[PDB]
């Protein structure tokens, strides 16, 4: 009967149709729902455990500048920044901290290091003047959370009361049993209701961007959930 | 010379140099086609314990990994290729595992759901879900391992020879 | 003169006849006339009986094509036939299960008759079922 599935971002055991994505609001500090997953018609209940289930939620930003003829290599930031995990050093974290990308040159460009107290980075490279540049750096400042909805946007109630910040997010090496993420809370549902991750902090994340190298989809959900079949 | 006469129940693990074994390319946003597929071989009875490690090590043509968004599921079917839903293990995306020291590592390995059992002639199949514009997988280069021999870590695939215990039928 | 009960006189008010107007809304192929299916080989389905109920399957019928499988599951995970090239059952003229073996198949959930549109075929391709039930 019971199983012990993964959940993504995307498709999955729901097919792309009972998912959506959206993005946050800046200028209004609001709780916004930044995903949602709807029960479809053909499961029976879906069940949802804290310290049972395991979980990863890896978002970032978007933000771009304009070539200059100054040797700029570094950038200023709107978010505050540190390390995966904490490391001055680059290409041992779980996971780049940071990922820029060149119009005019369709190329990776690599990361040195960066301050990681106030809002900077370093970059290896030596823009070009004119060039069109992106960089979809770490996010910081946020908090989650869960609710439910009864096929209405009809809310009744909440998963757990507290937040948690998705500072402390990145902050814990993620993907290791014993130091694996496991928050509160103990859900069930049925057909066509839905769960909502819910999403608090000023910075723009994304979801799509169709010019990032490594993957397609730039963030992710992966949760760990128990099913009836 | 003199060899011990060893338990019937064998532990071994399974990999893509195998006769019961077959795999083959695929391309993108593909569910239905088995990247990999598996056969009980004559005679014989398998045996895959809930806390079995799991190890897909997929990789692409010009040999780099893929969307770790990308899923992976093992699934146990019926005769003639069909799926189940019950029985399925190792819903899991294609993403954290650190291929590096997931094998090596008892943290990293993952392992499966529940328990299971493989019948002489039964499938057991290894679907994958790739997102759009991406790139395919390879044969050449991927390649799956499960069961957990030679280590004291991990849990190992049960085997043993239907003809040797009577009770066999009993439990198939 | 004797046995007037013999017939079966199955039950009435449990006895129904789907069409492919009945599927859903949500269900993303839908026409008003029959059910389509994309070119890449999308797994339009024709026939679904979604309740909480248990239920029997009586009968199955629906189009053919040159390039397409068929099947049938019940419920979200089972196929009985796994696939076909030259489907059972027609419009007008059915595959009657009971008149073909004993008994029927039985269903819990629910039932469905997916369509897999193969890759290599190319062209829009319109299809239509039909399927008789009892609970």
């Amino acid at each position: 009967q019971t199983q012990e599935y993964t959940i993504n971002h995307t498709g999955g055991v729901l097919g792309d149709s009972y998912v959506t994505t959206a993005s946050n609001q800046t200028s209004p500090q609001r709780e916004t729902a930044v995903l949602s997953f709807e029960c479809p018609r053909k499961f029976e209940e879906i069940n949802y455990v804290g310290q049972r289930d395991a979980t990863r939620f890896v978002p970032r930003t978007t933000e771009s500048i304009t070539g200059s003829a100054n040797d700029d290599t570094v950038v200023d930031l709107t978010a505050n920044i540190q390390p995966v995990a904490g490391e001055e050093v680059i290409a041992e974290q779980d996971y780049p901290v940071a990922v820029a990308y060149n119009v005019t040159q369709g190329v990776e460009v690599d990361v040195v290091d960066a301050d990681y107290a106030a809002d900077t980075v370093t970059l290896g490279t030596n823009p070009a003047d004119g060039d069109e540049v992106k960089v979809w750096p770490i996010m910081s400042d946020g908090d989650v959370q869960f609710r439910l909805i009864n096929q209405f946007g009809q809310e009744e109630g909440r998963v757990y009361p507290w937040s948690t910040p998705l500072y402390r997010w990145h902050d814990f090496p993620q993907l290791k049993r014993g130091r694996e993420i496991n928050l509160h809370g103990s859900a069930s549902w049925s057909e066509n209701e839905t769960l909502e991750i819910l999403l608090d902090a000023p910075q723009a994340l994304t979801w799509e961007d169709s010019d990032y190298p490594r993957g397609q989809y730039v963030t992710t959900l992966e949760q760990d959930v128990e099913i009836t079949l | 010379p003199e060899i011990g006469n060893n338990g019937a129940e064998k532990q071994i693990s399974l990999h893509k140099g195998q006769p019961f074994i077959d795999t083959q390319d695929v391309g993108a946003a593909d569910p239905n086609t088995p990247a990999v597929t598996i056969e009980g071989p004559s005679d014989y009875v398998i045996a895959i314990d809930a806390g079995t490690p799991v190890a897909p090590e997929f990789r692409d043509a010009n040999g780099d990994k893929l969307d770790p968004s990308t899923r992976v599921t093992i699934q146990k079917c019926d005769k003639q290729g069909n799926p189940l839903g019950d029985g399925i293990v190792f819903s899991d995306t294609l993403g954290r595992f650190e291929y590096s020291k997931m094998r090596s590592d008892p943290d990293y390995m993952r392992k499966t759901t529940t328990s299971l059992m493989i019948d002489e002639r039964e499938i057991v199949k290894i679907f994958v879900e790739v997102p759009p514009n991406a790139n395919g997988m390879d044969a050449d280069n991927s390649r799956i391992t499960i069961g957990d021999d030679t280590s004291d870590y991990g849990k190992a695939v049960g085997i043993v020879e239907h003809g040797d215990l009577s009770p066999a039928e009993s439990k198939a | 003169q004797t046995a007037d009960g013999r017939v079966g006189l199955v039950p009435v008010n449990s006895y129904v006849t789907l069409e492919t107007d009945d599927l859903d809304t949500d269900e993303h192929p839908v026409t008003d006339a029959g059910t389509v299916a994309l070119e890449p080989g999308e797994s339009a389905p024709i026939v679904r009986y979604d309740l909480g109920q248990p239920a029997a399957v009586y009968a199955v019928g629906a189009t053919d094509e040159a390039n397409v499988e068929y099947e049938l599951k019940v419920n979200n995970s089972k196929t009985v036939g796994g696939r076909t090239n030259s489907p059972l059952g027609v419009l007008n003229t059915p595959f009657s299960f009971v008149e073909k073996l004993g008994g029927a198949i039985p269903c819990e959930t629910a039932a469905t008759y997916w369509a897999h549109y193969s890759s290599d075929a190319t062209g829009t391709v319109e299809l239509a079922g039909r399927m008789h039930i009892e609970v």
